[PDB]
């Protein structure tokens, strides 16, 4: 793959839509399987 | 219970949360037919919100005159699910992104140049720090006690006064 | 050409700046050409007693406008019903609906009611008709007038006091200490013992019968035998009706705890017995300091001596005595700050505390008065953080100050200003962070996913004073205890009955919502902390500005080089903290009148469920109080409550205008002002008047203080109309 | 005159699926505002099939913008004695544009 | 040296942006130049106006105006010959710029040094140290 | 009028005097930096406070210092 | 109640104030 | 800025040697270590007894255990005078 549009996409803007996109997509997947945790089950 | 607290298994205010929470649902419900999408829609959400309320009833969690769970964190271990374990849980994932950040930080320092690597990050690199951070408080311990997290005072600069 | 007759540099200056300015720097008379250090603190002297003398005739007039137009006397007969008169209207602008609207309060005539609660203060410590408050008006112009001729005095040559004088520490302390406070702290126990406890018991005592009448039966023979406790014998019964002689007791010294069951206020006993102890204390604490016989204490003497010998504070307070002794804003600083806490103090034990007879059943009076001293307090506290950034500035020399607790503060102000920068951020990003989850949580449907927090710490603390309410049966609420059986003989039985009632606001329950504002309360003082401690701690010198110190505490910037300076002054981080203060005294304000309408009504639950997220707070609190108010007038009439639903669309108008100065600046304005000076030329018959001094727009500095003022007015104004017509519209 | 437009519809997450609203017809879902519905019918929609022609229509001519961006951008690019033609232009945007443009929706 | 007041003005069909009662009754400032040619100019007071070949005058009610004008002669037109003079309503008129013949950002000999401070910005004096004595933070 | 400082941090760049709009700054002989030169300002009557010079100065803290002071019809860059 | 006689000792003694307050104010005007 | 007054008998009281100078205890600057140290433990036990004996406090005390009880606190002074004394030989 291009060697410059690797570096393109290592740049700050888009790491920051992609990490924070991927964090967000967990966070909602871990409510639909385990969903209404309002305490650490114990 | 704890505060005049009532545990929400046994609270009546509980208990007529969960059933007005149900009626409202219902009369949605009664305005559609039995294999419609948004009938199966509703009976779906009448399934989670029972669901809910009976996970709370049966979790120790306190209800209040209003009903609602309370959340007790004074340090009390019949209650450290509620916010000592969330945030020892929290701590973890907070130094990790702290000690992960600052590693990468110090690493582009040392760059050719050093702003380049904060606006276009050498990702194999910072990926080999963020794996790192499973260990932090070793690490970041470590790191104070052989001089090396904190910096003396006569290198940083300081306003005149 | 000659106004600021104090400032040559304004009085030189030919634009309408000049008039301006000339007013705004009138009474910071440090800065005043050929200003000495003896003229300084003598202008300083004769001010204060013009000020002392204000403060009597503003409290004369009070007195003289109920004594000639109030309802007094009717109010003393039945102090429930009545509603008491401020004094009475006569405007010229009036309709008739209008006259007719406020012709309340039992007379033939337009009256304001009064919110300030003075009827219950004056009925409270011994007046009982119009002609002792008409009496007591003519002595405070009597002191007013003894006052101005006294400031006037000593500006007269041979009575002008020499800066010796005015920095004699011991000689002052001592005497503010014992006579100041502690005498007249006795000689206000002597006034309740001798004429506020006998009429409170139906027995008038006045200087006419004053010297024949015995304040207790067996009569200053108990006091001087050691027999003091023959003094709380047979105090008031629970059966007592203030102000006659039915269910009265004898007692005049007693420490019984709780309310009065029927004024539902402190004992007048108790407040004598608190005032008599207070200024036995305090007149022993004035004899702390070597005045002239050789016994007491040097000031400079402890200061000295307290260095820690661990070196952690370096040379501790060496050389502090001279620092605060020759600054007066370091002076101004401690008083505003010391004032400001007690006078937040007044605010929170006077509600739960009262001690006046029938206050507490004044809503509108209860409400105003909490509303007003926490404001009085927010703008005290400002004002010591702004004078200690003066100090700084000004009055600092880090040479007599080498290695103290001052100089070391400015070592390590970056520690300090960055940990108020996290611990505002902490609390400022969970606490917004857990109220617009319950929003969102209770928006969905869902309000038993709230996070509520139950406030453990602090009703641990109700039940450590004996609130039985919480089950945790602690110290006063556990019935075998060491500290309940000690206080059991004294104030424990008539403690528990106060705190144990849900009648009062000794200890009011608390729950999730009061858990969250307090960690809004607690973000909002440790935000104005921070921008007020930065504003002091950066006022001699910061990055941007290391010479920041020359150029003054007020100056508007220092250009648009390094990046931009604006708001870079010692002076803008008081206009900063400005808006928090605003902001804290609101969240503070708002906090108090929901709690106390929802319990007034007897719907204490409605905050309990509603407070939790901030669509509570925004529609059955705002919105739902709202109605009473913006309804004073409307096109099917209008009824007494149309001023304070005037003076709340005057508020917003206010506020609003307060704007215009702050997010525009100066350089739009300036060119507008020179297009109107081309027109007014050009413009016949017009430009035959000229104006003496050139229009010009407002400086920087001066419009973020017209700004800051609008804005401040306009708050001020408009939580005032809401939280009196509110509460009297609702009357719970 | 009794069904409520509304052509959005949202995932069943953290409660927030209560924002399908009974919109009526059989459907739950976020009321919509902008007017689609009443163009559509104005248009002559009428079904659901036209609706995704339509929609695929956008999408071919969303595709040959992007094309025609980089093509005058990268491959073809006008110079400046072509844009500064203000007669030709007005012309063009005048008769072509708006006077074609209202003639084809006028047919 | 001193102004000729005959010389002839740049052609301008005037403007509402010029000077105002006070120009005719504190102060006045005047600006000349030589021009190569007959061409626009740009007013610091508004619209544009045209130089006329040879000597130019101006009257103008700052001084910053006149020197706005200077710099934007003498970077557009190369036109170096550009003289200040402050006119009171007295008559005398007072040479402005350059003061000394030379260019300020030239050195000359003969220029006394004002506001000189011997000492860097941070060597000042404390203001309490100087509160209530007339000695200058200047050291 | 303002009041502006030179002090002998100033490394004869000469650019103070260049960008500052009203003539009060100029160059006169020195010896205590390379340049042979220091800023001078002996026409601070006419200075209008706009600090131009100070933005121009590049020695770490500004060689040439305004002091905003008494305003005239001078420093308050008025026309009318 | 009040008689106007009050309401005229107590502007005689404002009066007297209004006077020393003049006094006071020209002392410290200088 | 001008003099500031200090009454008589103002002495100099900074010190940074291991105990203060005698000096800072006033009148109390000849008395020798071991007899602060013998009242210090003297007032804590009059002072804690005389405190015990009127803990659950009437509305007739005893006006000795009340004058008595203050002991206690001033008894912490005495130690601290005592530490003082020792450290500069006396
Ligand atoms: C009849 C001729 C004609 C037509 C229809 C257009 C149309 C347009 N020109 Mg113009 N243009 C023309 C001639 C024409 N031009 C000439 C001769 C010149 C040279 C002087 C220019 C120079 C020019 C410049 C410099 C710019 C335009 C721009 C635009 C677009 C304006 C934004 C807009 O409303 O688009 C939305 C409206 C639409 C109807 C979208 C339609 C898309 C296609 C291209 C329209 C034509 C399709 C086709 C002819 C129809 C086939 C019908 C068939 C089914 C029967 C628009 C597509 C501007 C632009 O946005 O650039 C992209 C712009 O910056 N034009
Ligand atoms: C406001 C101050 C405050 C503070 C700082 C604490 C702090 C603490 N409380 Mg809490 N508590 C408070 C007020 C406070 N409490 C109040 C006012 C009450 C009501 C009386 C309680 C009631 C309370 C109970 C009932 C208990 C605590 C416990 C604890 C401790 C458990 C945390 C832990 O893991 O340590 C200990 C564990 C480790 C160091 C390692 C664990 C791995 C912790 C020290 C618990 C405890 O263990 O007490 C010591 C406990 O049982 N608290
Ligand atoms: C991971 C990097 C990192 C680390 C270790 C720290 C460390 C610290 N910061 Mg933070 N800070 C950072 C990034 C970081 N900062 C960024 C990016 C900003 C801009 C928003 C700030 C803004 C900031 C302020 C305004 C304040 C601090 C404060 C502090 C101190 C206390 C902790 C705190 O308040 O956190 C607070 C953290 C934030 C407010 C923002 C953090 C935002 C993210 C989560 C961190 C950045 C992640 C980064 C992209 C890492 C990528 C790694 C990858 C390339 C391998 C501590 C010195 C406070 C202080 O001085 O108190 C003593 C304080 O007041 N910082
Ligand atoms: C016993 C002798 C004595 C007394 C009574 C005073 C009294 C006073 N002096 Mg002092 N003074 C004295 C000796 C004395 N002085 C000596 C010996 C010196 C020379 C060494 C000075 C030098 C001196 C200076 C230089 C100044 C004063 C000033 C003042 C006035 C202070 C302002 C004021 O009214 O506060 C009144 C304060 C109180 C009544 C106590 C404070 C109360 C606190 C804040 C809380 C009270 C709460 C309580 C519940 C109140 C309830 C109110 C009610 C509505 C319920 C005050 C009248 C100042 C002044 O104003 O000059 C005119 C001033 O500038 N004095
Ligand atoms: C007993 C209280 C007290 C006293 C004696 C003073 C006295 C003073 N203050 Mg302080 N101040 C106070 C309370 C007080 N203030 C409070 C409560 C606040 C917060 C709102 C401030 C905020 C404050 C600021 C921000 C400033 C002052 C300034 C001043 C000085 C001049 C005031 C002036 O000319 O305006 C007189 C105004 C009029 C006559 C027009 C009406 C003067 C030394 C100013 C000053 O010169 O300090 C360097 C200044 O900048 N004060
Ligand atoms: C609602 C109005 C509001 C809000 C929220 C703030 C918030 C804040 N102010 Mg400001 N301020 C305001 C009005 C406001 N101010 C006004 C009117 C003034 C008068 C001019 C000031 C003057 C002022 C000064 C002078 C100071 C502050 C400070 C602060 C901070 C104090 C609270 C804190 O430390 O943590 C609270 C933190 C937050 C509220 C941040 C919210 C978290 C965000 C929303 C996360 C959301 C991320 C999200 C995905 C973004 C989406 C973007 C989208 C395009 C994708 C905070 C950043 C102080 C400061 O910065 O100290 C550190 C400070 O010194 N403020
Ligand atoms: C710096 C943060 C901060 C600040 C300024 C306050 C301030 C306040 N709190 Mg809050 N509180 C905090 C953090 C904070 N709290 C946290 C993190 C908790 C645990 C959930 C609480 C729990 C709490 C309760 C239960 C109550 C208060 C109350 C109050 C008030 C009275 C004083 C008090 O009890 O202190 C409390 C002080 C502390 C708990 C000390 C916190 C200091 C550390 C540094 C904060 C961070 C700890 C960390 C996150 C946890 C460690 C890990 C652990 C999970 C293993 C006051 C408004 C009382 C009140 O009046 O409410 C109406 C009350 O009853 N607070
Ligand atoms: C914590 C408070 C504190 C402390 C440590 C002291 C300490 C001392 N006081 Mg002080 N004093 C205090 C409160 C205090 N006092 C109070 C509240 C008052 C008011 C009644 C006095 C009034 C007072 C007087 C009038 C005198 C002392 C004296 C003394 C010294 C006598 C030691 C002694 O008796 O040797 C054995 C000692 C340094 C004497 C002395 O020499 O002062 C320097 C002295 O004459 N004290
Ligand atoms: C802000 C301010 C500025 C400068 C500093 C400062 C001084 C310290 C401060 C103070 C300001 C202060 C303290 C201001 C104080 C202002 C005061 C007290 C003003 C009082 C005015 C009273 C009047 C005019 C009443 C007059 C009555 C009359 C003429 C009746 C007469 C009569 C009637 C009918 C009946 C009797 C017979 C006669 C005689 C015929
Ligand atoms: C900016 C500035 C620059 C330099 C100069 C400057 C002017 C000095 C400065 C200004 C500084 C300013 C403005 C400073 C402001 C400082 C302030 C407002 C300090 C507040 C102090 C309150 C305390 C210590 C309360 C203690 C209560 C206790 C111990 C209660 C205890 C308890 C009791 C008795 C009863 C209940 C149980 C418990 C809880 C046990
Ligand atoms: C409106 C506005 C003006 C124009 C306002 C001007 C020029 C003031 C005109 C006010 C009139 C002439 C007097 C107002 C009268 C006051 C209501 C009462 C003042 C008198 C008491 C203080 C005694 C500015 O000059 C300005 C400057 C910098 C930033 C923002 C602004 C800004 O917002």
């Amino acid at each position: 793959m291009d060697s410059n549009f690797l570096k393109y996409l290592s740049t700050a803007p888009v790491l920051f839509t992609v990490w924070l996109s991927f964090t967000a997509s967990f966070i909602i997947e871990a409510n639909r399987f385990f969903p209404d945790m309002l305490y650490f089950p114990m | 219970d704890v505060a005049g607290l009532t545990p929400c298994g046994e609270s009546k205010e509980f208990a007529r949360r969960l059933d007005g929470s149900v009626k409202k649902l219902q009369t949605r419900l009664s305005k559609y037919e039995a294999g419609t999408p948004p009938a199966l829609a509703l009976q779906k959400q009448i399934d989670k919100t029972k669901n809910r309320f009976d996970r709370y009833g049966k979790a120790g969690l306190l209800c209040g005159t209003d009903g609602l769970p309370h959340l007790i964190t004074d340090g009390r271990w019949t209650h450290s699910g509620e916010f000592v374990i969330p945030g020892l849980l929290f701590l973890y994932v907070a130094g990790w992104i702290g000690w992960v950040g600052r590693s990468y930080v110090l690493f582009a320092r040392t760059a050719d140049k050093p702003t380049e690597k904060e606006i276009i990050i050498d990702v194999p690199v910072a990926l080999s720090f963020v794996s790192t951070g499973f260990i932090w408080p070793f690490s970041a311990f470590k790191e104070f006690t052989s001089g090396n997290l904190i910096v003396p005072a006569d290198e940083i600069t300081v306003s005149p006064r | 050409t000659k106004f600021p007759k104090f400032s040559q540099a304004l009085a030189q200056d030919p634009a309408t700046r000049r008039i301006w300015y000339g007013l705004a720097t009138a009474h910071d008379l440090e800065s005043h050409d050929g200003m000495t250090e003896e003229n300084l603190y003598q202008k300083i002297f004769a001010s204060h007693f013009g000020h002392l003398a204000v403060i009597f005739l503003w409290t004369s007039g009070n007195l003289f406008h109920v004594a000639w137009q109030g309802n007094f006397e009717q109010w003393v007969l039945n102090p429930l019903k009545v509603k008491p008169i401020a004094h009475a209207i006569w405007d010229p602008h009036f309709g008739q609906p209008a006259v007719k609207a406020f012709t309340k309060g039992g007379v033939s005539y337009p009256v304001n009611i009064a919110t300030s609660g003075v009827y219950h203060w004056w009925y409270t410590i011994g007046m009982r008709s119009n002609t002792d408050l008409y009496a007591g008006s003519l002595f405070l112009l009597f002191l007013a007038g003894v006052f101005l001729f006294a400031g006037w005095l000593h500006l007269q040559p041979k009575f002008r006091p020499g800066l010796s004088w005015f920095k004699n520490n011991e000689s002052r302390l001592n005497h503010h200490l014992s006579g100041l406070f502690g005498f007249s702290s006795l000689a206000w126990s002597a006034h309740l013992i001798h004429v506020a406890i006998p009429e409170a018991r139906g027995q008038h005592v006045c200087w006419d019968n004053f010297t024949k009448v015995a304040p207790h039966p067996a009569g200053l023979q108990p006091f001087f035998t050691g027999n003091w406790g023959a003094y709380a014998a047979s105090p008031d019964t629970t059966n007592h009706i203030f102000g006659t002689s039915e269910g009265a007791g004898t007692a005049i010294l007693t420490f019984l705890g709780g309310f009065h069951p029927q004024t539902q206020a402190l004992w007048l006993t108790d407040i004598a017995h608190h005032h008599l102890a207070i200024g036995v204390v305090f007149i022993f604490a004035g004899h702390m300091y070597r005045t002239n016989w050789g016994i007491g204490h040097s000031l400079k003497e402890i200061l000295d001596a307290h260095r820690p010998p661990g070196g952690r504070l370096g040379a501790g307070h060496k050389g502090i005595f001279e620092t605060l002794t020759n600054s007066l804003h370091f002076q101004l600083g401690l008083a505003l700050a010391s004032l400001g806490v007690i006078t937040s103090l007044v605010a929170q034990h006077m509600y739960a505390l009262p001690s006046y007879a029938f206050i507490a059943k004044d809503y509108v009076t209860q409400s105003a008065l909490y509303t007003h001293h926490q404001y009085i307090a927010g703008f005290l506290m400002v004002g010591a953080f702004a004078h200690g950034a003066i100090f700084f500035v000004r009055d600092y020399d880090p040479e007599q100050n080498k290695n103290n607790v001052l100089a070391r503060i400015l070592d390590h102000k970056e520690a300090i200003i960055s940990h108020l920068s996290w611990v505002s951020l902490f609390l400022g990003f969970h606490t917004l962070g857990i109220y617009v989850h319950n929003d969102v949580v209770v928006a969905f449907g869902t309000p038993e996913k709230q996070i509520l927090v139950e406030p453990v710490f602090a009703q641990w603390i109700q039940a450590s004073s004996g609130k039985a309410l919480y089950g945790f049966d602690v110290l006063l609420s556990s019935t075998n205890s060491v500290a309940a059986n000690a206080s059991s003989n004294i104030w424990l039985p008539g403690w528990l009955e106060a705190i144990n009632s849900g009648k009062n606001s000794l200890f009011l329950p608390i729950g999730p919502g009061d858990f969250l504002i307090h960690h809004a309360i607690a973000l909002a003082l440790h935000t104005t902390t921070l921008i007020l401690v930065k504003g002091a701690l950066d006022a001699r010198g910061s990055k941007l500005m290391p010479d920041k110190k020359d150029f003054g505490y007020a100056f508007p910037c220092d250009g648009p080089g390094r990046g931009g300076t604006c708001d870079i002054s010692a002076w803008d981080a008081f206009y900063l903290s400005m808006f928090w203060m605003l902001n804290t005294i609101g969240w503070v304000t708002f906090y108090w009148h929901w709690k106390h309408i929802t319990i007034w009504q007897g719907n204490a639950g409605q905050f309990n469920e509603s407070s939790t997220y901030i669509m509570g707070w925004l529609r059955d609190y705002l919105w739902l109080n709202s109605s009473p108010l913006i309804n004073g007038y409307n096109p099917f009439g209008m009824n007494s409550l149309s001023v304070w639903s005037w003076m709340f669309l005057f508020g917003h108008l206010i506020w609003a205008t307060g704007f215009m100065f702050l997010i525009s600046w100066r350089g739009y304005w300036q060119e507008l002002i020179e297009t109107l000076v081309w027109a007014h030329e050009r413009t016949p018959l017009a430009n035959l008047v000229r104006w003496k001094d050139k229009p010009v727009a407002l400086s920087i500095v001066q419009a973020r203080l017209v700004g800051l003022i609008h804005f401040t007015a306009g708050y001020i104004f408009t939580y005032a109309a809401f939280v009196i017509a509110s509460t009297t519209g609702k009357f719970g | 005159t009794a069904v409520k437009p509304s052509a959005q519809v949202v995932w069943p997450i953290v409660g927030q699926e209560v924002l399908n609203g009974d919109v009526g017809g059989g459907f739950q879902g976020v009321q919509v505002t902008s007017g689609f519905f009443q163009i559509w019918r104005s248009s002559g929609i009428t079904s659901e099939v036209e609706l995704y022609w339509c929609a695929l229509a956008g999408l071919i001519m969303s595709g040959l913008m992007i094309f025609a961006g980089w093509f005058h951008y990268h491959k073809a690019a006008p110079k400046l004695e072509w844009f500064q033609n203000a007669e030709s232009m007005l012309n063009h945007h005048l008769s072509g544009l708006l006077g074609l443009g209202c003639l084809s929706w006028a047919g | 040296e001193t102004l000729n007041l005959q010389i002839p003005s740049p052609t301008f069909e005037g403007s509402t942006g010029g000077w105002l009662r006070a120009a005719e009754v504190e102060e006045k400032y005047a600006i000349t130049w030589t021009s190569p040619k007959e061409q626009v100019f740009e007013m610091p007071t508004g619209g544009a106006a045209i130089m006329r070949q040879g000597e130019n005058l101006l009257y103008l009610a700052r001084k910053e105006q006149c020197l706005a004008l200077a710099t934007q002669v003498k970077n557009s037109f190369k036109i170096t010959d550009y003289k200040v003079y402050r006119i009171f309503p007295s008559g005398e008129v007072q040479y402005l710029h350059p003061k000394d013949g030379v260019f300020p950002e030239k050195v000359n000999a003969g220029r006394v040094g004002v506001g000189n401070v011997s000492h860097s910005i941070g060597k000042n004096l404390n203001p309490a140290q100087i509160k209530f004595t007339s000695k200058s933070f200047n050291g | 009028s303002h009041s502006v400082k030179v002090y002998d941090t100033c490394i004869g760049c000469t650019q103070c005097v260049r960008a500052c709009p009203c003539d009060v700054l100029e160059m006169v002989s020195w010896d205590g930096c390379k340049a042979g030169q220091i800023a001078s300002a002996p026409r601070t009557e006419d200075c209008i406070g706009c600090k131009r010079c100070e933005t121009a100065c590049p020695t770490d803290f500004l060689s040439v210092r305004v002091y905003l002071g008494g305003e005239t019809t001078r420093s308050m860059g008025l026309a009318y | 109640m009040i008689s106007d006689t009050q309401i005229f000792i107590a502007l005689i003694l404002a009066l007297v104030s209004l006077v020393l307050a003049i006094r006071l104010g020209r002392a410290l005007y200088q | 800025f001008s003099p500031v007054p200090s009454p008589e008998g103002t002495k100099e009281t900074y010190w940074e040697t291991k105990a203060p100078s005698s000096d800072v205890l006033g009148i109390g600057a000849g008395v020798s270590s071991g007899n602060f140290a013998a009242a210090s433990v003297f007032a804590a036990l009059v002072g804690g007894y005389c405190t015990g004996q009127v803990i659950p406090l009437t509305v007739e005390p005893n006006p000795l255990f009340l004058a008595g009880s203050f002991l206690l606190p001033y008894s912490w002074a005495l130690h601290v005078a005592a530490w003082i004394q020792k450290n500069n030989g006396k």
